[PDB]
């Protein structure tokens, strides 16, 4: 704030998923507009959301061309009268976001199992190799494609009336839990990055039984 | 200049260097072949107004080259709002009593244009600061011109991050942070009113001076820069303004 | 569901999540409905203007890019060549 008329942003907060980061803040714009900066610990400041009235700003563009770099960003304040107002330093309002590397933090969407068949005694669960926002040369990119090997998954299993919860998990893209010979089973993934420290576990994929 | 790298002869051709009676005074930067642009606090002693000596192509003071050339300083205009002894508006532009040669090795900074200081160099990462002044605190000065990379805050960030002095100036819309805060790198006592250049698309251009700091390189704290670019006008309008007498002129401000 | 509404504009997929959604974007797009035009913000505040030097916005009208004292403006609009030998903030040597 250090406000008089123009209030400074807060609660800057990403909003993150497959990489579609959002920054979104506070507060609801009155009397004036935000502009959102962003850049790197060591790089140049790219200003985003040129004098907008939201408390929002999509920020995937910049983020996903190195989704391992650390990304620290900044929203500006200005009344709406002039969107080059002096401020006390001689420069704008702003604040700054929480660091932001979207490798480590953006979450894993919901799964999705791709197609789950019978190869005999057992079944093959299978989920769909996600789409990410992290666009790479006209193409966009997989979870699998994105973090390589550093994906693996979790398969939460209920039997015809079930009685137990079970889970499996296999770092392919393939599960494959034995099942006995009739007794129909339900498949609820989640896709896990177990080296995560954060989002390392995601959503319960939509349950696909018999 | 703390923590710097020896700028490659040729490489810093803006580099003005500030002599009195022989000794060093100050740093200073060439934006025009008459006109050199230094600290004001560069002269709060200043007493024989003739032995005032600028000197470019200079890099290293020990050894004598041909690529040297020096210039009485023929008047010194610092602004009506500069008090000798503060920290603002710490801002001098030299007048030469004879231009200067442009060549491979003395070549002005561009004065950028206000806007383009304030939209788009303010926010480069960083430029390069450059003097022959202290190399550590009470440390020995630079024979070799000396040139330092580091990058700049804006004021909230830079008040956010040091260590809160007793009477710390203020930081002034007149001047900016700059370095490092980890006792890394910084300028320092020498260099007062050397550049700090900035590089946009393959040129440099004049957005900050060297001031004051804490000490050089001081843990938890920055370096200030006169922020060039509230000085742009003011520097334009004395560059056509005709001579006047004295050699100590104190030009209005703004 | 969620995606129904189509809330993903100029052309923009749609790989919606439970009580939310995810537009995927074209190229000359961006936003959480693709609704900014990457285009549609030619202004010096932005990257200054696009221009190599100079930058001055106008009404109604494309911005425009300037050179520096001792330049000149090429012919596409946006870039600055040395109309002299010892142009300022170029270093000799190096070039
Ligand atoms: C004249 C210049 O050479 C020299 C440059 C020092 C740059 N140092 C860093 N760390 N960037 N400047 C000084 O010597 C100034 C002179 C001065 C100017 C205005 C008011 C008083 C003195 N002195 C300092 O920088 C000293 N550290 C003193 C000081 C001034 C203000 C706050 C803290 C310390
Ligand atoms: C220093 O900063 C304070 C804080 O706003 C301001 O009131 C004052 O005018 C500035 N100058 C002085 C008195 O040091
Ligand atoms: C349709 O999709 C959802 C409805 O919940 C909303 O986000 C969109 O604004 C609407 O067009
Ligand atoms: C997502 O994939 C299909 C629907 C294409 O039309 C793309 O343009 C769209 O963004
Ligand atoms: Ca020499």
């Amino acid at each position: 704030s250090g406000t008089t008329n123009t209030v400074a942003a807060y609660n800057l907060t990403w909003k993150s998923t497959n990489f579609k980061t959002i920054l979104e803040w506070e507060p609801k714009p009155v009397n004036q507009v935000y502009t959102v900066q962003i850049s790197t610990k060591s790089g140049d400041w790219k200003s985003k959301c040129f004098y907008t009235t939201d408390t929002e700003c999509d920020l995937t563009d910049e983020i996903v061309k190195d989704v391992k770099q650390t990304y620290l960003a900044r929203v500006f304040s200005y009344p709406a009268g002039n969107v080059e107002s002096t401020g006390s330093a001689g420069e704008p309002l702003y604040e700054n976001s929480p660091e932001f590397t979207p490798y480590l933090e953006t979450n894993l969407g919901q799964p999705t199992i791709q197609s789950f068949e019978q190869v005999g005694t057992k079944v093959n669960v299978t989920v769909e190799d996600e789409r990410t926002l992290v666009r790479r040369n006209n193409t966009f990119l997989s979870l699998r494609d994105v973090f390589g090997k550093d994906l693996i998954y979790t398969l939460y299993y209920w039997k015809s009336s079930s009685s137990g919860k079970k889970t499996a998990k296999t770092n392919t893209n393939e599960f494959l839990i034995d099942v006995d010979k009739g007794e129909n089973y339900c498949f609820s993934v989640q896709a896990v990055i177990p080296s995560r420290t954060v989002n390392r576990k995601s959503t319960d994929s939509p349950v696909e039984c018999m | 200049i703390v923590g710097g790298k020896v700028c490659p002869k040729g490489e810093c051709p803006w580099q003005v260097l500030l002599l009195v009676n022989g000794a060093q005074l100050c740093g200073g930067t060439l934006i025009n072949t008459i006109w050199v642009v230094s600290a004001a606090h560069c002269f709060d002693k200043i007493k024989n107004w003739r032995n005032l000596i600028a000197v470019l192509g200079e890099h290293d003071l020990s050894e004598h080259d041909g690529d040297e050339q020096s210039r009485r300083v023929a008047q010194v205009i610092i602004p009506s709002t500069y008090v000798p002894g503060t920290t603002n508006h710490d801002i001098a532009l030299l007048r030469l009593h004879q231009p200067v040669v442009l060549t491979d090795h003395v070549v002005p900074l561009c004065l950028p244009e206000r806007t383009f200081s304030e939209r788009t160099l303010a926010f480069v990462r960083f430029s390069l600061v450059s003097g022959w002044g202290q190399l550590l605190d009470r440390g020995a000065t630079a024979l070799e011109l000396m040139v330092l990379n580091v990058p700049r805050l804006m004021t909230q960030d830079c008040l956010q991050q040091s260590r809160k002095v007793g009477d710390s100036p203020n930081i002034t819309e007149y001047m900016f942070c700059a370095g490092y805060s980890d006792g890394s790198k910084d300028s320092c006592k020498g260099d007062s009113g050397g550049p700090h250049a900035t590089h946009y698309r393959g040129t440099w251009y004049l957005t900050g001076i060297v001031s004051w700091g804490q000490g050089c390189a001081t843990v938890g704290h920055f370096g200030v820069y006169t922020r060039v670019s509230q000085y742009i006008e003011w520097l334009q309008k004395l560059m056509r303004s005709e001579p006047r007498p004295g050699v100590l002129l104190r030009a209005p401000f703004p | 569901d969620q995606c129904a509404s189509s809330p993903c504009q100029n052309g923009g997929s749609c790989k919606d999540q439970l009580q939310s959604y995810i537009c995927f974007c074209l190229p000359a797009f961006e936003g959480r409905n693709c609704e900014t035009h990457k285009d549609d913000q030619l202004i010096c505040v932005n990257e200054n203007g696009g221009c190599e030097q100079y930058c001055s916005d106008h009404t109604g009208t494309k911005r425009s890019c300037r050179c520096h004292e001792g330049y000149s403006l090429l012919a596409d609009g946006v870039s600055c060549t040395p109309t002299v030998e010892y142009p300022c903030g170029k270093i000799p040597i190096l070039e």
